[PDB]
């Protein structure tokens, strides 16, 4: 399963 | 702007015999960046319909793709991988040999 | 018996028109089970091991509402290191991502990584410990620091010690048919005769399974490096790996060298010899 989110670098 | 040129291994997915049906596979990795343009050839021709793997990559972060196609090598038939990169000044052709 | 899951993105910018060309693979161990292509018709995470499809709809509409998020943050992130680089709107740029977790024999945790790209160089990484980060250049020092007033390590971690680990174990069960069958690779040798003096002796190993091996030549039952050839580990197509070793060898004396055959898949080590 993917990560739930991912933030902006 | 890092160029890496690509790597080639052109080879069966079984051991090869005239007349016997197979698999040519194309592998291509080590490049960077991702545009690359992979044909198989018979006797010089493009072969119509291969397929590739998804697009990955390795530690180093160069890419790496499979193309393959259904064949059925003979003694006569010439088979080879035909690769374009924008590290390469023309196409590198690199041809199937059946020990390799 | 040691296991992997690692997801891998690759973001291209398209500069001329419209969005970046995004693909994203997952894997278990050497096995990709998963992908997601922006420039395919579905616009739907796709199953690519038979293992996976045993999951229902519910997991698909995840996975896809999902990779869509990570398709977009990779998108702004092109734009945003364009910034932090001085680079023109012109070029097309490159940012990939790898993360995932390793469990050892015993299935639980052993490791995690979550490592970052920007036109093929090391950008921003997560350290061993999953708690600080390094940064290659002060562009990723931007980032860094970001990162660390977001407190963005610790909800990365709690991801890959835990969810990234439980997920791995089910697939292994569900896949298990596959996923934790070992494939010894099928070993035979060639021979040719270069010249009146010299010949090659080429040692191959097919259709293994896992992609880690070690081919060796010895000489008189000492290691032999000088004269040989080792290509990289290539894809069969159907799943499995190949690869071969070569020696040059004075035409004759064939029967000095063996070649030696360190898989997985095999109790002990295998020898081979030039019969």
């Amino acid at each position: 399963v993917l990560r739930d989110d991912l933030l902006e670098a | 702007m890092i160029q890496r040129t690509p790597k080639i291994q052109v080879y069966s997915r079984h051991p090869a015999e005239n007349g016997k049906s197979n698999f040519l596979n194309c592998y291509v990795s080590g490049f960077h960046p991702s545009d690359i343009e992979v044909d198989l050839l018979k006797n010089g021709e493009r072969i119509e319909k291969v397929e590739h793997s998804d697009l990955s990559f390795s530690k180093d972060w160069s890419f790496y793709l499979l193309y393959y196609t259904e064949f059925t090598p003979t003694e006569k038939d010439e088979y080879a991988c035909r690769v374009n990169h924008v590290t390469l000044s023309q196409p590198k052709i690199v041809k199937w040999d059946r020990d390799m | 018996g040691s296991h992997s899951m690692r997801y891998f993105f690759t973001s291209v910018s398209r500069p001329g028109r419209g969005e970046p060309r995004f693909i994203a693979v997952g894997y278990v161990d050497d096995t990709q089970f998963v992908r997601f292509d922006s420039d395919a018709a579905s616009q739907r995470m796709e199953p690519r091991a038979p293992w996976i499809e045993q999951e229902g709809p519910e997991y698909w509409d995840g996975e896809t509402r999902k990779v869509k998020a990570h398709s977009q943050t990779h998108r702004v992130d092109l734009g945003t290191l364009r910034g932090y680089y001085n680079q023109s709107e012109a070029g097309s740029h490159t940012v990939q991502r790898m993360y995932g977790c390793d469990v050892g024999s015993d299935w639980r945790f052993l490791r995690g990584y979550h490592q970052y790209a920007y036109d093929g160089k090391d950008y921003i990484a997560l350290k061993e410990d999953l708690r600080s980060w390094t940064a290659a250049d002060m562009a990723a020092q931007t980032t860094k620091h970001k990162w660390e007033a977001a407190h963005v390590a610790e909800q990365l971690r709690a991801y890959l010690e835990g969810t990234c680990v439980e997920w791995l174990r089910r697939y292994l069960e569900n896949g298990k048919e596959t996923l934790q069958r070992t494939d010894a690779p099928k070993t035979h040798m060639t021979h040719h005769a270069v010249s009146d003096h010299e010949a090659t002796l080429r040692c191959w190993a097919l259709s293994f399974y896992p992609a880690e091996i070690t081919l060796t030549w010895q000489r008189d039952g000492e290691d032999q490096t000088q004269d040989t050839e080792l290509v990289e580990t290539r894809p069969a197509g159907d799943g499995t790996f190949q690869k071969w070793v070569a020696v040059v060898v004075p035409s004759g004396q064939e029967q000095r060298y063996t070649c030696h055959v360190q898989h997985e898949g095999l109790p002990k080590p295998l020898t081979l010899r030039w019969e």
